[PDB]
């Protein structure tokens, strides 16, 4: 749809092509690809060759906004981002010495960190053999799994909620919950597992 | 007297623009006069307009007037 | 209606009001008693600032004007 | 290596040589010299780092070295400090107010004044005030902020006239100031006559040279600007029928002398003005033009590469950017242009980054 084939996909690094004379191979690649110079497409309004960023977190702000509000997305990403950073601050503060000098006040490890801890490992699946239903472990892909907890994680955040909650400070009390292995996000996750153990008599129904 | 003089035009989206790109002046954007921060509000067409000056490592040198 | 005129007349106007009131004050301060408005009227000073504001009331706002209404109103307070 | 955090709390030391100094001010000092014009976007600074640092300004301090001469004798002159929505205009009264509190100055520092023209709720009339609607919620909260404002000369000013307050109550001769304001708080259906009879009280001491009235009002596009509070018909008064703004517009008219008051123009709330819009009279109207008196204007501009480098010196000390790729040479450029010279930009993205 408006765009033909043959077209490669815009790119984003900079630093890589500032000095692109280290070997020969990717000279001759970029030789030959800059010859016939294709109509490479355009850049969305959403990627930025800045260094003050991050995918993660871009994709994440991009599955946040519901319709077409990308400026709401953004400002709830930065009030997310400014609670955490105020609470790691204050917790900071609020200590001692051993405390404050074993951890960081960096919030995007923080995020991957939990990240890494809500992503789930199996999945199950509804294979209907002979008129039923049964849950099948199956094998999944690490962005599977990513987008999977990232989901979770949004979902989690928005259905569950009462009426004098809020939303910045929410997901920001949700994150830091998730960090410290302890939140309802990996509660989900552990039923999720313990759930497909107690069916782990079902893996000779696959079929690939 | 136009030093570091050039033109340019564009469309996309139905919109038209006509950037006047200068090699010496500070890192300001002026759009129909007045500056770029009254005109664009949001950090999006910031960033947007901000990404070529930043793929060329040319920040502060460039001024324009679109 | 004289609110809907070509050019704003200094005469008879809330700025020269309260410049007038300015004036009084500073004389009453600087103990002086012999106040004479047509001999004030004569100076060079409140003649640049009624054509400042003349000048900011008809064109619209630029630079020049407000600068030149800053001066007037250095050089006529007697204030660094 | 960027000097900053060496030039103590003196606001009189502040001259040429000491361009861009984060100076440190003491936690106390704040809550008496500023007890009400205090953004909400940067008090969150001021409880994280635990050092008020602000810094050093070319408009900001131009604006001291010409209170080094000014007469008392002299009525009151204002100082606007107008510029672009961003670089400093409702935070560049500060370093001002704090300069004349040290010297023993009388401050009437106001918080807002687009807070006293907007979202009003209740409603009351008067009749010791011309006939006219102020707001008595309002005066319950400027006149509790008031006596910790300038606690060495609101206990010697005397009443030098009788007031009929109500039919139980009154004021006697020989009245410390400080007792009149805490006065009518306790009762709060006369409480928005206060703000009338005590502000008027000072015009008459400040002639004298023991005593320095300085109005410290943020933001003079409230008080000449229209309205948008309705009565109980659905119609929009004029800001000429509000008691609680009457009697202050009658202060900024040089009607007193003992120094000069100031003013701050801000953004939070200017009705009726556009956003791109950024000079005193296309935000005040043809109201804030009229009365305005002989001032001295201050166009607050950009940021020079000069102060652009002791900002990111300031918290790579205090180990603020949490960044890896960050601190690298490249990549100090990209800030700049995020921000185009603005401190109120640079704190939204500094705020998490
Ligand atoms: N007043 C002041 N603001 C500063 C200073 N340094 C950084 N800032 C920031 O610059 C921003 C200026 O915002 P401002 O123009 O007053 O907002 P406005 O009143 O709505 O126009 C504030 O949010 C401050 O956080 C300083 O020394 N003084």
């Amino acid at each position: 749809s408006r765009y033909s084939p043959e077209f490669k996909d815009p790119l984003i690094d900079k630093e890589y092509y500032r000095k692109p004379v280290e070997e020969l191979t990717e000279e001759e690649k970029y030789v030959r690809e800059l010859k016939k110079t294709q109509l490479i497409k355009a850049a969305p309004a959403g990627k930025t060759s800045s260094v003050f960023e991050d995918p993660v977190i871009s994709k994440f702000t991009n599955m946040m906004m519901i319709g077409g509000n990308k400026v709401l997305a953004r400002s709830l990403m930065i009030q997310t981002l400014e609670a955490v950073k105020r609470k790691q601050f204050e917790k900071y503060h609020a200590a001692s010495a051993e405390e404050q000098a074993t951890i960081e006040r960096n919030p995007y490890t923080i995020f991957h960190q939990a990240l890494k801890n809500c992503e789930p490992m199996i999945g199950l699946v509804p294979i209907l053999k002979g008129g039923r239903f049964y849950q099948v472990p199956v094998p999944l892909p690490d962005r599977r799994r990513r987008f999977l907890a990232m989901k979770w994680m949004i979902t989690e955040c928005r259905d569950k909620k009462h009426q004098r909650t809020l939303m910045p400070e929410k997901l920001s009390h949700k994150l830091l919950e998730a960090f410290h292995n302890q939140g309802p996000v990996i509660k989900r996750k552990h039923d999720l597992h313990k759930m497909a153990e107690a069916n782990r008599a079902l893996a000779h129904y696959r079929w690939w | 007297q136009g030093m570091a003089f050039s033109k340019s035009e564009g469309k996309r989206k139905t919109a038209k623009a006509e950037a006047i790109v200068y090699k010496h002046g500070s890192g300001r954007i002026k759009v129909n006069g007045i500056d770029y921060q009254l005109y664009f509000p949001i950090t999006q067409d910031r960033e947007q307009l901000m990404f070529p000056f930043h793929f060329v490592d040319r920040l502060g040198k460039h001024d324009v007037t679109c | 209606t004289e609110a809907d005129m070509e050019e704003y007349i200094w005469e008879n106007s809330s700025s020269e009001r309260n410049i007038l009131e300015t004036l009084l004050q500073m004389k009453a301060a600087e103990k002086n008693m012999e106040i004479n408005k047509e001999e004030l009227l004569g100076t060079k000073e409140i003649e640049e600032y009624k054509k400042s504001v003349v000048s900011l009331k008809n064109e619209e706002e630029n630079e020049n004007s407000i600068s030149q209404y800053k001066e007037s109103v250095k050089r006529l307070l007697n204030v660094t | 290596r960027a000097i900053s955090r060496t030039n103590e709390n003196d606001p009189a030391k502040h001259g040429d040589q000491h361009e861009g100094q984060h100076y440190n001010i003491s936690p106390q000092d704040l809550e008496t010299v500023f007890p009400h014009g205090l953004p909400p976007r940067f008090v969150m600074q001021v409880k994280t780092f635990s050092e008020a640092c602000l810094m050093v300004r070319k408009p900001a301090l131009e604006l001291l070295h010409y209170l080094k001469n000014t007469s008392f004798a002299y009525p009151a002159i204002r100082y606007l400090l107008y510029g672009e929505k961003g670089t400093g205009k409702t935070l560049s009264l500060c370093h001002v107010i704090h300069f004349c509190a040290k010297q023993d100055w009388l401050i009437l520092h106001i918080p807002d004044a687009h807070l006293w023209v907007k979202n009003c709720r209740d409603l009351l009339q008067s009749s010791y005030n011309k006939q006219r609607f102020d707001q008595p919620l309002e005066a319950s909260t400027w006149l509790k902020n008031f006596k910790t404002t300038n606690e060495r000369f609101l206990n010697q000013i005397k009443v030098q006239e009788k007031y009929v307050w109500n039919k139980r109550e009154s004021t006697e001769k020989g009245s410390p100031l400080g007792e009149v304001v805490e006065q009518g708080i306790t009762r709060v259906r006369n409480a928005t006559d206060a703000v009338g009879i005590v502000l008027k009280e000072l015009k008459r001491q400040s002639s004298l040279g023991m005593f320095h009235l300085l109005v410290a009002v943020d933001g003079i596009n409230a008080l000449w600007g229209r309205t948008t509070l309705k009565r109980e018909d659905k119609s929009p008064i004029a800001p000429e029928e509000l008691a609680l703004v009457h009697n202050l517009r009658k202060m900024m008219k040089n009607d007193w002398h003992g120094g000069a008051i100031v003013s701050a123009l801000s953004q939070t709330g200017s009705l009726f003005k556009p956003r791109k819009a950024y000079l005193p009279q296309e935000l005040l109207g043809k109201e804030g033009f009229d009365a305005l008196d002989p001032f001295i204007p201050i166009l607050v501009s950009n940021y020079n590469p000069k102060e652009f480098e002791s900002c990111i010196q300031y918290y790579l000390e205090n180990n603020w950017l949490q960044h890896e790729k960050a601190p690298t040479e490249e990549g100090k450029k990209e800030l700049l242009f995020l921000s185009n010279a603005n401190p109120s930009l640079l704190e939204r993205h500094c705020a998490y980054l």
